[PDB]
Parts: structure tokens; C-alpha cells; sequence
């Protein structure tokens, strides 16, 4: 299942 | 043996024709089982392999949640990195990522991944020891800073070790019948005359899983890499894949060349010739 | 930007067998940017039910991908692809070859 952290670039 | 999991995510900026779109892919070993389209009639996170589906509706609303927020943040990205390269609001960009796991035959880490590109080019990568970063630019570099100052490479080490290596397990075994299977090629080798003096031979690969696969043409014993036409490996459509290798051969001469086939489905690799 | 060609392959799933159906797949990879065109013909015309993989690409971050329909050779019809992309000044069509 998939990585739920968003860190923008 | 090893195994692998994967997610692979494509933003597609389209100016003047909505917002972008985004796809991504979920890979165990070379078996798609999980994709979200933002361009679907309702976008959701859909099963595409049988041992997916049994996971309950828990499980389809995370990975739902998951998608649908990378696809925002890839558009605030997209919208960033115009700015970093000064470059105008007028043309299509391209934003990549691909994430994932590789484990051993014993299923513990054999190592991480997380790495991007833009318009095609690296941008910046997760390092294999999973705590530092490779920046391709000076833009990427502020990428960089930002990740660092953020810890993002904590959260995804925590991640790439944990969740993706327990989970990937669970994957295995549920679909051990098909994923824990390997299918051999069905191998055989063809003549196609050129002129009087030269015709083709061409050995085949079809039916095969996983996709790796190594076919190599002989002559004398000596391989023929610069004389062999290789055709890339190609999915069949039907979970397998397929694979030809050619060399063009004198008139006469067809006994002196032999394919070789290795495979991991296959207990001992291959030879074989021509056979009229 | 950089920009990169597509390469075509056009085969059946099965070996083909006059008469008996089968699926007729377009496979395009190596290419960038992700838009393309690709049409499967039929003695020259658009093939209307054609379905397609979703989009995704290889670790040098070209894209792949496969276009298939079911279809039923004969001796007679012949089969092509047809790609279009911004690399090609032209369409590209690639005849459907049995013994490739």
C-alpha cells in the first residue's frame, strides 16, 4: 500500500 | 526468490484544457494490481489483479485519499516548477515519481526508492542509504533544502522499511498462486530466407514470467551481441511476455549458430538450433 | 526539452492461426512526452474497439504503452498500427508481420 506523506517540492 | 513493489505517478500539465492529469500505477514484481486515473468518471483507486480485490473498502478509501492528494500536490509542483525554471505558463510539463522496495528471497529490505523527473530529466532521487538526497540542478537543490529541513527522507525511511516491506509480504502471499509462480518461455527457432545467400534465423520467447529473460545467439560458440537484432521484451496482454532475438546467417552456415535461453523459470538455460 | 521517439512493435498475443481469434497489440515505449496517437487498422481503417494500458514508463522514465483489440487474422486482411507523436513529422504505420 501506498507511502501517505505529501511534502511539496 | 526477490521480489519488488512499486508505484509509478505521471502529472501531465495541459494548459487551456483543465487541470492536470495523473496516473498512476501500482507494480508487485512485473503484475499490475492497483491504478487511479484523475480523469476516470469518479475517480477512485481500482483493483487490477484477483488477490487485490479481497482487501476491504477501508483499504480502497486510503489508497483513493493517497492518490487523489498526490495528484494535488503534483499540480502545486507543476505550478513550483515553472517558477524554478523560469519558464512560461503556456506549455505541457511533465512531472514523474516512482517509489518502492526491493526484498530477498527471506522478504527482508534489500533497499529503498523514491526519485523524480521532470520534462523526463532526474530531478532529485532518495539515496540508497535512504537519508540523503542527489539534486540533478540548482532547482532541484531547493527541492533539496526544503526536503531536508522537512525530513522527508525520515518519514520515507520509516515508510520503505515498514509498511512497504510488511505489506509487499502480505501482497506475496496473498497471490502466491500467480506471483510466486514463475512460467517458462515456450522457445522455438525460425528461418526466413533473405536472398541466395543469407536468411534470418530468429529464436523465440513467448509465454514467459517474469519479464527478465536473456536470449543470445552463438556462432562457433562466440556470442553475436553486435550481429543480433534483440526486440525489446513485450507484454503479451495476458500476464506474460514475449521476446525474439535474430541473426541474419550465411546460407549453409545455420548449424554453426545457437540460441541460448536463460529464464528463471527454466531449471537449466537453454540451447537450441535450427531445425529444418 | 528533451524529446525521444516511440518504438512500435505490432503482434498477436498468440501465434496467429487463420480462422481462430485472437488479440492484435500495438506496443509503444521509449517515447517522450507522454502525449501520442495510435490507431489499430484493418486493411487500412480505424479498428473502433481498441483498449489501451494505463499510462507508465521505465527507469530512464520513458513511456510505455499497449493498445490491443481482439481480432480473428485471415489470409487476406492485413493489419497495421499507426502512431502519431511530436517527434514525427508524419504518422508512422507499422504492418502487422506474423513472423515478427
Amino acid at each position: 500500500r501506498r507511502f501517505s506523506r505529501s511534502p511539496i517540492r | 526468490g526477490s521480489h519488488s513493489m512499486r508505484y509509478f505517478h505521471t502529472s501531465v500539465s495541459r494548459p487551456g484544457r483543465g487541470e492536470p492529469r495523473f496516473i498512476t500505477v501500482g507494480y508487485v514484481d512485473d503484475t499490475l494490481f492497483v491504478r487511479f486515473d484523475s480523469d476516470a468518471a469518479s475517480p477512485r483507486e481500482e483493483p487490477r489483479a484477483p488477490w487485490i480485490e479481497q482487501e476491504g473498502p477501508e483499504y480502497w478509501d486510503r489508497e483513493t485519499q493517497i492518490c487523489k492528494a498526490k495528484a494535488q500536490t503534483d499540480r502545486e509542483d507543476l505550478r513550483t516548477l515553472l517558477r524554478y525554471y523560469n519558464q512560461s505558463e503556456a506549455g505541457s510539463h511533465t512531472l514523474q515519481n516512482m517509489y518502492g522496495c526491493d526484498v530477498g528471497p527471506d522478504g527482508r529490505l534489500l533497499r529503498g526508492y523514491h526519485q523524480d523527473a521532470y520534462d523526463g530529466k532526474d530531478y532529485i532521487a532518495l539515496n540508497e542509504d535512504l537519508s540523503s538526497w542527489t539534486a540533478a540542478d540548482t532547482a532541484a537543490q531547493i527541492t533539496q533544502r526544503k526536503w531536508e529541513a522537512a525530513r522527508v527522507a525520515e518519514q520515507l525511511r520509516a515508510y520503505l522499511e515498514g509498511e512497504c516491506v510488511e505489506w509487499l509480504r502480505r501482497y506475496l502471499e496473498n497471490g502466491k498462486e500467480t506471483l510466486q509462480r514463475a512460467d517458462p518461455p515456450k522457445t522455438h527457432v525460425t528461418h526466413h530466407p533473405i536472398s541466395d545467400h543469407e536468411a534470418t534465423l530468429r529464436c523465440w520467447a513467448l509465454g514467459f514470467y517474469p519479464a527478465e529473460i536473456t536470449l543470445t545467439w552463438q556462432r562457433d560458440g562466440e556470442d553475436q551481441t553486435q550481429d543480433t537484432e534483440l526486440v525489446e521484451t513485450r507484454p503479451a496482454g495476458d500476464r506474460t511476455f514475449q521476446k525474439w532475438a535474430a541473426v541474419v546467417v550465411p546460407s549453409g552456415e545455420e548449424q554453426r549458430y545457437t540460441c541460448h535461453v536463460q529464464h528463471e523459470g527454466l531449471p537449466k538455460p537453454l540451447t537450441l538450433r535450427w531445425e529444418p | 526539452m528533451i524529446q525521444r521517439t516511440p518504438k512500435i512493435q505490432v503482434y498477436s498475443r498468440h501465434p496467429a492461426e487463420n480462422g481462430k481469434s485472437n488479440f492484435l497489440n500495438c506496443y509503444v515505449s521509449g517515447f517522450h512526452p507522454s502525449d501520442i496517437e495510435v490507431d489499430l487498422l484493418k486493411n487500412g481503417e480505424r479498428i473502433e474497439k481498441v483498449e489501451h494500458s494505463d499510462l507508465s514508463f521505465s527507469k530512464d522514465w520513458s513511456f510505455y504503452l499497449l493498445y490491443y483489440t481482439e481480432f480473428t487474422p485471415t489470409e487476406k486482411d492485413e493489419y497495421a498500427c499507426r502512431v502519431n507523436h511530436v517527434t514525427l513529422s508524419q504518422p508512422k504505420i507499422v504492418k502487422w508481420d506474423r513472423d515478427m
